[PDB]
């Protein structure tokens, strides 16, 4: 990957085989759990769009999600092309014009153009924009692969509430709602959808109770 | 009985078994076994006929199969409700026990592609729609033993397996006070020996008996009665009007 | 391993077992599991 | 993290896949036992708050612990904002103002700010402060996750005192207290609730001796 | 860890996660067998006392022996302090005071002080001394895990002499005593605890002979 | 161990954990066989006697062979001391006397003494002498651990010549003797101890025939 | 082995345990198929005769092949001695002794003089000569391990032509032959030994057609 030389200049390097092997094995082992979303950003730091495409193409199976993310990438590239005015004319030496949709997608832009854009001043975070588009695609893929919603979850009559709150938060992290709605639901739903004894204890505790006191009050 | 009261108490503190089980296993009178049970604060068809059903417990789906003719049980909590795990459980129970018929409902998972493939591979007859009272009573008994043992259980799988282990062996059944395992072992052994002996005599004994019609084959003669079979129909006649050749 | 042993006990009655000295076979979990079912544990036919 | 060159400067480097894989597997396998507390410090030397946030996000399951860690990080950021109020005035070139609570948490601060702060003279130990906040959060979460207290450990009649004292020290180390309180516990509670035969043997031995005599006394 | 630059001066580096993982795995997996004594000394060829403490406290389970070694370390620090008290008075610039008992134990001394002591002229191998202290405790640890004595070893009627002598030498090595008494007992107790046939054969060979003739006669 | 430096004087190096892991793995997985002799020399090239002792002590079980090789090392050290003139008295700085019988074994000599000996002018290959003593011990204990003889291998009427000659060579390498007797046996016993058909075929082929034509004539 | 230092010079190094372990495990477990011949040439690049023989004799099993290759190495050493005149005379500084047949085998020579040969001007590729001798021996031994001839491959009536042609090509590659004869065989034998239906189909196809037409026509 693009790694800065020690007391030198940022030089592009090839992708290590072990990183992509770990990526493909963790992709095939897990059915696109939310925990893999940060892990992607833990493996593609400072990587050219060509490297992103190479990593993406390593997936075996699950081609419907890949087609969906490719379509979303194409539409986002079209949006980027349409929102940004297309400069026309001579190209300044050492620089290049704004990337096109296929250029930010990385399917036509060569490695030399990517390196020139990375070293261009002002900086051109084309790879970062593509990574954010991939993040949005992965978020909608996770929404696609969610087996159930969050409002319909229930707590068992004799189930220890530790697993209940654990799975409640696990399903909550998969939600694509706004932050304020997330705060409202994480304040109301779990306290209003508990066992009668624990819900009575919590309503005795009143509002504004942190989850630590919430669970220590219902300890059994 | 020789100092067996202490062993009975130390094993009832862990199993909470029924009084008759302690009486039979440890050679104790029923009265002291009932007293031990009371002193506990936590206590107050063909062999191929198998019934599989799905139940819900603490937000978890559990598939449980029961041998109808013997009371044997086998339950497993499926993590995500899908037909693939149903087929896996079906093939595991087929590999552990011979099953010729399946009694399930018309659910989507019961009619899954993998389930159908497994049942066709095993050659098991499938019958949708159904005796259920015994299934319900066993379900409630397993629920109550699960509730009893959950205090000493960490996860659901271990608790379910402990309940199955206690129910199949540490519980005396109905006629004869025999557990489910004893009943199933006895019935399968009797079936095997009867089929062996039945297939043993067909080569040797072959007699023709005339009554009233046709050349029927002798099946059993004695006690002033001749039972025979003709045209796949079994007929019983008195000793009179019957010639054995 | 203890879960599998418990499943085996639930399927068939077991009184004694002979096994090698593998790391998972000498763990505390399997020791507790065999202590529960009263399995006569022997290492080493 | 950021590693120092051989008699050189402090250059940033991508996260090694082996380190993160070992961290996630040891978190999954070891649950939340106290011995993971040192391991964390073994895997976070000279690392940016972004790296710590990514490592906290990678682990799946036990989301209640992650939410509690997030809320404790937020309240510690509030404490930092309160003890060091919002500064004002122009900042000299080549220098950046004191990070806010959100910058320390890493939610609003880019990696470039971390790189600038780490190499700034004098150095800004934002990463170390964030690591200490995470350490406090892990201490409180392992206090929460302890199965039972220390004052209710009962030794079985047929149970040898070996595993008894082993689990007694397990619960003692799982407990957060003062060094003198722990010394008082190890001096009194180890013998005040033992088996009667070992209690009489220890009383015959006399208080004021090492536990080696205790373990060599009640053998059998 | 503490390393030396190529034809240069000594520097300090972070601990490799692989070595710590291998150490904790090998400690936990098999047993507390005597081979921990070499293995540990094969993973600490130059390190600060803080590194030794980090490597030590990461062990999971068997905290009884950990408390044993901690107490022995404390008493060794106390005895070192009483036998060689740190001299008071002014401290010359460019140097630092002699490490205390808490400093060699690593409880209070920071990593910078340890690094300065290691690079001091003359160098102070204080941490190395600490290592040897741990070694002493480890010896007692093996005395913890000896299941039998040096005399209760007997060869079974259907037991070949191979595993018999293997167990005899294993128990002898687990024994902490003088070398002369070990030589005395290995020349006498071998024949006494042997099956009568090969015992009388080896006696007819000659008492005090090396195990080569004993094993050549005891074949089969 | 000892590492050659780029156009510079040699410096001490620790032992990689993977080396010890592989050594213990290959020791445990396979019993004492000739193939372990090369592997040993592939892991102890130019190693100091302290490193040799450390890697030797890592083995688990089979302590009888360890005691036998220690005895052979002691007797070889005594013989070496007898044959070479003993040295004593003060030595000039930068030089020191030859290692004693206990020093070559590493039981009394320290790492610094070994480093000075190997950096001495002219260098003293004490480590090589200890390594060859260990090689002799390995040869004798492999001879000990060979149950079958060389004069008892028979070829079954339906047994192919392939595994017959394979086991013949296994036993030939397992047997230690002069080269001439090895050539004589590998030229005579293989034909003298075969099935009558292949025996007559080889007799027709004539004495001194190469092994390739021999086994392509016996095949079938 | 000897490696090229970054912006430096050639430097000798020991064999990493991973390389030798992978070589021995793949040789013992996979096959003696000719595809292992490139693998060896992908591992022994820039090596030394000592490393070559250490890798050669370490692997256990199939010692008949080892004896065969040792015999071929001896005969090739004799060939080298007899074809290349032996120059006997004084040795002056700047020159060293002439390479010998035994020197190529690395039996009468040690590592330091091999390094001196490697750095000697003009370069002496003794390692390359030994490697090509090993290649010839491996070619002979892979010819030995072809159980069937090339003229006996016949397609079964129910055998698919896919695996038939696959094993035909495998045996062709395992067969020792020149390029032109291999072309003639792959042009004639496969169509001369196919099932009758595909035989007539390919005869109708006629000559001058690549294997693609044959495989697309023989389907079904
Ligand atoms: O993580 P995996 O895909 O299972 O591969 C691992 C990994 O090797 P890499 O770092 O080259 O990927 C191990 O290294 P760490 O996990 O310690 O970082 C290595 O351990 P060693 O290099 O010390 O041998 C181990 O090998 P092993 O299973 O022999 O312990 C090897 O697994 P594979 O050999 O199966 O690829
Ligand atoms: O040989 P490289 O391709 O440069 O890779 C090496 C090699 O690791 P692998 O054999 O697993 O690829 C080192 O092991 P050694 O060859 O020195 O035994 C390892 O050292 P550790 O395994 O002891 O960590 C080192 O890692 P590092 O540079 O952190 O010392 C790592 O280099 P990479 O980290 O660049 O892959
Ligand atoms: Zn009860």
């Amino acid at each position: 990957p693009i790694v800065q030389n020690l007391q030198g200049q940022m030089v592009h390097q090839a992708i290590s085989p072990r990183t992509l092997n770990a990526w493909v094995k963790v992709v095939e082992e897990k059915a696109f759990s939310p925990e893999v979303i940060p892990m992607f950003s833990a493996l593609s730091e400072g990587a050219t769009p060509q490297d992103l495409n190479t990593m993406l193409n390593t997936v075996g199976g699950h081609q419907a999600a890949m087609q969906m993310l490719k379509e979303t990438i194409n539409e986002e590239a079209a949006e980027w092309d349409r929102l940004h005015p297309v400069h026309a004319g001579p190209i300044a030496p050492g620089q290049m014009r704004e990337p096109r949709g296929s250029d930010i997608a990385g399917t036509t832009s060569t490695l030399q153009e990517q390196i020139g854009w990375m070293t261009h001043n002002p900086p051109i975070p084309v790879g970062e924009i593509y990574k954010r588009w991939i993040i949005l695609g992965l978020n909608k893929i996770v929404r696609m692969y969610s087996p159930t919603s969050i409002l319909d979850i229930r707590q068992g009559p004799k189930e220890p509430f530790r697993d209940y709150v654990d799975r409640f938060y696990k399903t909550l992290r998969a939600e694509q709602a706004s932050q304020e709605v997330k705060n409202w639901m994480t304040e109301t739903l779990l306290v209003q959808n508990a066992n009668p004894d624990c819900k009575t204890i919590l309503k005795a505790l009143g509002p504004g109770a942190t989850l630590e006191e919430m669970m220590t009050a219902c300890q059994g | 009985f020789l100092d067996g009261i202490d062993k009975a108490q130390e094993e009832h503190e862990k199993y909470h078994s029924n009084w008759r089980a302690m009486a039979s296993d440890f050679n104790l009178p029923p009265v002291v076994a009932k007293e031990i049970v009371a002193s506990c604060d936590k206590c107050q068809c063909s062999p191929g006929i198998w019934q599989l059903n799905c139940t819900h417990l603490e937000g978890k789906v559990i598939l449980v199969a029961v041998h109808v003719a013997s009371g044997y049980i086998e339950a497993e909590v499926i993590p995500a409700e899908t037909g693939q795990e149903t087929a896996y459980f079906l093939l595991k129970l087929a590999g552990r026990w011979p099953v010729k018929t399946v009694h399930t409902n018309n659910g989507s998972n019961f009619t899954s592609t993998t389930v159908k493939a497994a049942c066709w591979w095993a050659g098991i007859k499938q019958e949708f729609g159904i005796s259920q009272g015994v299934i319900e009573s066993m379900n409630k008994e397993l629920k109550k033993i699960i509730g009893q043992v959950r205090d000493q259980a960490e996860h659901l799988k271990t608790a379910v397996q402990m309940a199955v282990f206690i129910h199949n062996f540490k519980r005396k059944g109905g006629i004869g006070g025999y557990s489910a395992g004893e009943r199933i072992v006895d019935i399968i052994a009797t079936d095997i020996q009867t089929k062996e002996l039945q297939k043993q005599i067909t080569k040797i004994q072959n007699f023709r008996v005339y009554y009233r019609k046709g050349p029927a084959k002798l099946l059993w003669k004695g006690e002033g009665a001749v039972v025979i079979q003709d045209n796949s129909d079994i007929k019983v006649v008195p000793r009179r009007k019957a010639k054995i050749i | 391993t203890a879960y599998f042993l418990l499943k085996l006990a639930g399927r068939w009655p077991v009184k004694t077992v002979h096994t090698n000295n593998g790391s998972n076979f000498t763990s505390t979990t399997v020791k507790a599991a065999c202590w529960w079912a009263g399995i006569k544990q022997e290492f080493g036919n």
